[PDB]
């Protein structure tokens, strides 16, 4: 945890570091240390449940791994897993995420191109 | 006759202002300022109150000419939103003060007109032939309190439940295609009632969602940003030549 | 009068259609009548009977018929005819539409990317 | 036993395997809402014991090496195709 103030010395001496907007790859600086971090961490659980099958005494099945194959057992299944659910409950997902961009991205298209024209046009003519 | 009455009203508003002590027909045109203008719709109890000092002009009049003099006062209690005509006047003791009649009958289908049970309008239809009279005259004073008492019973028997076919919640009026179905496609009209009627199942169904700011706000705006975008066009136009 | 919809122009206009040797053509417009058969006897058909087999197909029953019977995978039904059992072949292609759109939004995401 | 869908169980295997009836397999489930492992939403216009999450088992040690099929495909294939999307998002490095 970080307490108080005390970055008059801290990030005088970052000396290097961005504040990222996220969304400009922090994100997926988060991506390969959740899944690169916590795959390995799997294999680390396959290390578990392997060298535990193979050499592993008593707390092979003291009291938490059953228990939390209940918490494996979310969603481990076979083929694809098969969320019938989900599906039409993504298209009410991606029903929000689609339309936002759609219509808010033709927004940014205003944004953009409004603007950029006019401003364009007066750099390039009213240079003359 | 809101247009003979109303040239009766500009002939009371300064006619009848220059008549010294006229108290007799004074309480008149009071009842005339309750009816005309309860039927310019004034006030709701103004006119009421036009009835109601009304009421007290007629003493020494005429008996058969006095119980005609406070028809359209009970009638405007029975006008009185809330049908509160049984428990204070024909209770209280002015209906069993004079040779009031009709006014017993407006006791008991005030009363069982209350009771939110219909039972009462289709039976006393009847009984209210003589009260019904100039079928052209009154033609509010009870068509405001029962067809306010349809949409009542209707909010008694399809509020409770959204989806059910046309027959059964209209076997509580018992016809099953003459108006009720009129009365609630003009209840989507009026949108008190926001489902889908049918005939070839005959099944009704209620349901909405109106509200998407996310299309209406965020299109609408953006049709004001292609105007707002037409209006720079002119800057363009104007940078050209 | 081909594509008006007339099959039986054809037989019409083979009363004259020799036409120095206009009749191996014609021959192969019998073909171009049969195979489309092939195609159209039962395209978003119901059923057809062998009435219809002796309508649209010709020269009552060779064994050019029972072969298209027995060439298409057809059902010959008892004086019956079908396609298929369901004639489509259970239509639902993915039954999950929504992961090939979440590759949508992985190369499409990126183009948002890159540029502004 | 069977991980996979069609959680929305018919009673049928309830019916004929549990030794049970169709008017009880509610209670059956009623009393096991009382006892809270499964808390499954039973269809009762298909009676249709539907499956929610459960107190699964309490040792296969046949599936603690047989898991490998879960884990380690949870593993390369959510890493794999981690490496999918991380390989397309590749040159926005920047």
């Amino acid at each position: 945890g970080a307490e108080e103030a005390e970055e008059v010395g801290v990030e005088h001496l970052l000396r290097d570091i961005k504040d990222t907007t996220v969304g400009t790859l922090s994100q997926r600086i988060t991506n390969q240390v959740h899944g690169l971090k916590g795959l390995n961490s799997k294999l680390l659980d396959i290390r578990s449940y392997l060298e535990k099958v193979a050499t592993g005494k008593l707390p092979i099945n003291h009291q938490i791994i059953y228990q939390l194959q209940d918490v494996f057992n979310l969603l481990p299944d076979v083929s694809l897993q098969e969320f019938v659910k989900a599906f039409y409950l993504k298209t009410n997902d991606q029903m929000v995420v689609v339309y936002l961009a759609s219509l808010i991205r033709s927004v940014v298209a205003l944004h953009n191109l409004i603007n950029n024209k006019i401003a364009n046009r007066d750099a390039e003519k009213k240079e003359g | 006759n809101l247009p003979k009455a109303r040239a009766a009203l500009t002939s009371a508003r300064t006619t009848a202002n220059a008549i010294y002590c006229p108290p007799k027909l004074q309480a008149t045109l009071d009842m005339q300022s309750g009816i005309i203008h309860a039927a310019e719709e004034k006030d709701w109890k103004t006119a009421y109150s036009y009835f109601y000092e009304a009421f007290e002009g007629y003493d020494s009049i005429d008996s058969p000419k006095a119980i005609t003099s406070l028809k359209y006062m009970l009638l405007c209690k029975i006008m009185l939103n809330t049908p509160e005509d049984v428990q204070a006047l024909v209770s209280g003791k002015l209906a069993l003060r004079y040779a009031g009649r009709q006014t017993e009958a407006l006791k008991c289908v005030a009363q069982a007109s209350k009771n939110r049970s219909l039972a009462d309008f289709e039976k006393a239809l009847t009984d209210y032939r003589a009260e019904l009279r100039d079928d052209p005259i009154i033609s509010t004073h009870l068509a405001k309190l029962y067809d306010n008492l349809l949409e009542q019973n209707l909010i008694r028997v399809i509020e409770p439940f959204s989806r059910v076919q046309i027959e059964h919640i209209s076997s509580l009026i018992k016809l099953s295609k003459a108006d009720v179905e009129r009365k609630l496609s003009q209840m989507i009209l009026d949108k008190k009632f926001h489902g889908i009627l049918d005939q070839g199942e005959g099944v009704l169904i209620i349901f909405d969602e109106p509200p998407v700011d996310k299309t209406y706000e965020a299109a609408l705006e953006t049709i004001q940003n292609m105007s707002k975008v037409v209006d720079s066009l002119y800057n363009k136009a104007k940078k050209l030549t | 009068y081909l594509m008006e919809g007339s099959y039986n122009k054809v037989f019409l206009a083979k009363g004259n259609i020799p036409a120095e040797s206009y009749t191996f053509f014609i021959d192969i417009l019998l073909d171009t009548i049969r195979d489309e058969i092939a195609g159209c006897i039962e395209k978003a058909y119901e059923k057809i009977l062998f009435t219809e087999a002796t309508r649209i197909l010709f020269f009552n029953t060779p064994k050019k018929m029972t072969d298209y019977a027995k060439k298409r995978g057809w059902v010959l039904g008892p004086n019956n005819y079908y396609s298929f059992a369901s004639q489509q072949q259970k239509p639902e292609d993915t039954t999950i539409p929504s992961t090939e759109l979440a590759k949508q939004v992985i190369e499409y995401a990126r183009q948002l990317e890159m540029i502004v | 036993t069977r991980p996979a869908n069609h959680r929305q169980l018919t009673f049928e295997e309830i019916a004929k395997s549990a030794k049970i009836t169709v008017n009880e397999v509610e209670l059956l489930v009623m009393k096991a809402l009382s006892v809270g492992l499964v808390k499954g939403s039973i269809d009762e216009v298909d009676k249709r014991v539907h499956m929610t999450w459960v107190q699964p088992r309490v040792l296969d040690l046949q599936q603690i090496k047989g898991m490998k099929d879960r884990l380690e495909f949870w593993c390369t294939d959510v890493k794999s195709m981690e490496m999918l999307v991380e390989h397309q998002a590749h040159d926005i490095l920047t």
